[PDB]
């Protein structure tokens, strides 16, 4: 799960 | 089957070992013949030869194993590196084809013969030089010359070792 | 090592390629937690395996069971690691007794960490894959959010053998395919020479070589393209996972089958 | 594998010299005739000879 | 003309190459492991003269020239023979298991190797190195020919055909519906035999070329008469025939017992040798 | 971009 | 065969 | 280097 | 951007 959250890291994705 | 890691391994770094000799890779051949130590030696024997960093001794190193026991194939090339090295003491290059042929009776005779008439060459010009004497050098290089005919016989070349007593 | 003694080497042995895991986990820096957990796995099969009687001992791709602990304690550790990411930690005194051993046995327990057999044995017995996965897709997050959207919907729509590693692999497989200095000959003198003379293996150097090597030289347009790019992954992911391509096709059609009926 | 005589002495042992003989065979008044060099067995060797290395 | 049969050699093996000597007066046949050499001279002669045993079965045999030289290639190493008063001069080892074609330079200091990965090897015969390889083909290279400048190298492999620089990099490529497996260029120039179930002669560098069918099965091998005027190509419907240069009216057809795996042509257009599934080899002598 | 956010991280 | 691909995909890893 | 990283941050 | 992302790993 915690893993899948981190995948903060969607919204990295979206900034980029 | 095949090894997991070695014997893929084994195989590629022989394969690299082709290609550097395919190519001159001093460096690789260095290093790919390292990691390939891990009978045959005359890529190693090539690579020294062919880049340098001297290269006589693998040779005899490999000439030297499984002696005891057409002809032998690690050898008959080691002999010939020497002359041609040649062209320290000759005199005993010589002495151990002598061995060699004691031992073992393309027939390194053929060799041996080959090689004395190389010193007769060089003693030819230097008794042809006046700095002026009559006897020493020229008998001795009367008696090289007809030892050199013993060996050959048992027509250029017979011609050539004429042409060189008249010089002298 | 005899005939009961021949089994107890044999165990020493394979509890010695235990320290294996013990050395290159704390080359690690992982958590030594992890060999408290190692511990009680090791108890708790081994002990039953020779439970059942003294008939027949056993036998492994001995260098298996040992990864697939060592990857089975990973997976309650929440470790993120792959069976393809172990593959790769294995490229790069000891007991008479073991010399004293059952030949068979003595192959076995081996050394050293066909593609159907490592991902077998561990079946007898999200957030980590999407890091690698993006890489060597290259998206910087829109194909990672569409493939962990679609993986949920099908386990929750079920079109779905194979592991729930091998079937995420293939559905983002299925997904993403529809985006919409030099010792010198003196060594070998020596070593000759030792030979003659009584004399009694793998080492790192040789990866050191080899890199260099290869570092030195040494080692429908759109519609077709996008096919063409899927198709390299399919054949790379096997290669890097170390797992083939017979065991991959057949899973990821499966998969697709599933989940279209489930859709239909 | 050379050696010397001086290894010998210590040894207290022979400083044999290793012979070599080569025969003829020749039968049916030597149609065929076949060379074989065997070994002789061993002999003593003088020091400071031909034979020896010194 | 037609073509009249002279001789028959037993080699009791299926004879997959064959080459004459040049005025040649033995025949030699590659068969399984070993090459006969058949002196054709002497009419009883039904043994052969010479034997040399290379390895598993021969796929090609290629005679320098002036002929003292004879190369053998099969599996992994290509043997190299003196005739001349035959013995083992040396032997080339490449990676690839096997090779299905050879070809020499005209001058004599390059050997073409055709080999099973597809790969085309360069060897320098003096050094016996591998000089250079081009690689194209998926797969195995079953054929090969030189331009008649000696410029270009010409290939066919499983399903495609393509030309090469002496220099190195490929010039052009065909593609194919099947499997190439023989070819030949024509010595005038401006023409190149394929050989599929079609034949087909493909004008060099225009579009146009000219397909001719008279083989029922596979056409396994294909030469070009020295004159160039006409070549044969062979069949596994055991058939040889005769072609015209380029757009193929045919000027006979011989029947043979069995499939007719290889042939050669004599140096002046006065022979020519077939050798066949019967395990045996046929010379043909051409008449005007 | 993401690799480089990353990298950030 | 397999082995020796794995192993020079960890050689390109390497030089990475 | 960066999935180490990680571990070590778990 | 691959490439980028390549030195990145390494």
């Amino acid at each position: 799960a915690a893993a899948a959250a981190a995948a903060a890291a969607a919204a990295a994705a979206a900034a980029a | 089957e095949v090894r997991n890691y070695r014997t893929r391994h084994i195989v590629t770094l022989t394969d690299l070992l082709h290609l550097n000799v395919s190519r001159h890779n001093w460096s690789l051949a260095y290093k790919i013949f390292a990691t390939l130590i891990r009978s045959l030696w005359g890529i190693g024997v090539e690579i020294l030869d062919n880049l340098s960093n001297g290269l006589d001794f693998l040779q005899w190193m490999c000439q030297i194993y499984s002696s005891k026991s057409h002809t032998a194939k690690f050898a008959i090339t080691y002999l010939w590196s020497s002359l041609i090295n040649c062209q320290t003491e000759n005199d005993l290059l010589q002495e151990l084809i002598d061995k060699i042929s004691e031992w073992v009776l393309a027939e390194v005779w053929f060799i041996y013969a080959s090689c004395h008439l190389l010193k007769a060459d060089t003693l030819s010009r230097q008794f042809v030089n006046d700095n002026d004497i009559k006897i020493n050098q020229v008998i001795k290089h009367i008696h090289y010359v007809r030892t050199f005919l013993k060996i050959c016989l048992d027509r250029l070349i017979e011609n050539q070792l004429k042409s060189f007593e008249s010089r002298l | 090592i005899g005939h009961e003694a021949k089994l107890l080497f044999l165990k020493s042995f394979q509890f010695i390629l235990k320290r294996q895991i013990r050395w290159l986990i704390t080359e690690m820096r992982f958590p030594k937690e992890f060999e408290h957990v190692a511990k009680i796995i090791w108890l708790k099969i081994l002990k039953t395996i020779n439970d059942q009687p003294q008939e027949e001992l056993k036998l492994q791709l001995h260098m298996t069971s040992t990864i697939s602990i060592l990857y089975l304690a990973s997976t309650h550790l929440s470790l993120p690691v792959y069976t393809c990411d172990y593959i790769k930690w294995i490229c790069t005194p000891k007991s008479w007794r073991i010399q004293l051993p059952n030949y068979y046995v003595s192959i076995l327990e081996g050394s050293i960490s066909l593609y159907n057999k490592i991902a077998l044995t561990c079946g007898m017995i999200c957030q980590g894959l999407l890091l690698k996965l993006v890489m060597q897709c290259a998206l910087p997050p829109e194909f990672y959010f569409y493939t962990k959207q679609v993986i949920e919907f099908e386990e929750t729509d079920i079109r779905n053998s194979n592991h729930a590693e091998l079937r995420v692999l293939s559905y983002f497989m299925l997904t993403i395919n529809w985006m919409l200095m030099t010792i010198d000959q003196k060594i070998a003198r020596r070593k000759l020479y030792k030979i003659f003379p009584l004399d009694r293996t793998h080492q790192l150097t040789f990866i050191e070589d080899l890199q260099e090597r290869y570092a030195k030289q040494t080692p429908p347009a759109r519609k077709e393209a996008i096919g063409r790019l899927l198709t390299h992954i399919a054949s790379q992911l096997l290669v890097d996972f170390a797992i083939s391509k017979e065991q991959l096709k057949d899973c990821i059609s499966r998969i697709k089958n599933a989940c279209l009926h489930r859709m239909n | 594998r050379k050696v010397y005589p001086s290894e010998s002495r210590q040894r207290l042992t022979s400083y044999r010299g290793k012979l070599l003989l080569k025969l003829k065979w020749s039968v049916n008044n030597g149609e065929e005739n076949l060379f074989e060099v065997r070994d002789c067995g061993g002999l003593p060797v003088m020091l400071q000879s031909n034979r020896c290395h010194l | 003309s037609d073509v009249l049969g002279s001789q028959l050699g037993v080699g009791v093996q299926v004879a997959n190459r064959l080459d004459s000597q040049y005025d040649g007066t033995e025949i030699i046949a590659y068969a399984s492991l070993n090459i006969a050499v058949l002196t054709r001279q002497n009419t009883n002669r039904h043994n052969n003269v010479t034997s040399i045993e290379l390895h598993s079965p021969i796929k090609s045999i290629k005679i320098p020239g002036r002929s003292n030289l004879v190369g053998i290639i099969t599996e992994n190493s290509f043997q190299i023979f003196r005739i001349e008063s035959s013995e083992p001069l040396y032997f080339v080892e490449i990676d690839d298991l096997q090779v299905v074609d050879f070809a020499f330079n005209p001058d004599l200091q390059q050997f073409a190797i055709i080999d099973i990965k597809g790969n085309w090897s360069i060897g320098r015969i003096p050094i016996d190195n591998l000089h250079g390889t081009i690689f194209d083909p998926e797969s195995s290279w079953k054929r090969i020919e030189w331009f008649s400048h000696f410029q270009k190298i010409l290939v066919f492999d499983r399903s495609k055909m393509i030309e090469i620089d002496f220099m190195n990099n490929w010039q052009t490529e065909v593609v194919q519906a099947s499997n190439i497996r023989d070819y030949k260029r024509i010595d005038d120039k401006n023409g190149i035999l394929l050989t599929s179930r079609e034949i087909i002669i493909v004008g060099a560098s225009p579009v146009r070329r000219i397909s001719w069918k008279h083989d029922l099965d596979t056409t396994l091998r294909i030469t070009v008469q020295k004159v160039l005027v006409a070549f044969v190509y062979s069949m596994r419907h055991k058939r040889i025939y005769m072609h015209v240069f380029s757009h193929e009216i045919p000027g006979g057809t011989p029947t043979g017992i069995e499939t007719i795996l290889t042939l050669d042509h004599i140096d002046v257009v006065d022979f020519l040798v077939k050798l066949r599934n019967s395990s045996e080899v046929y010379y043909y002598a051409l008449s005007n | 971009a993401a690799a480089a956010a990353a990298a950030a991280a």
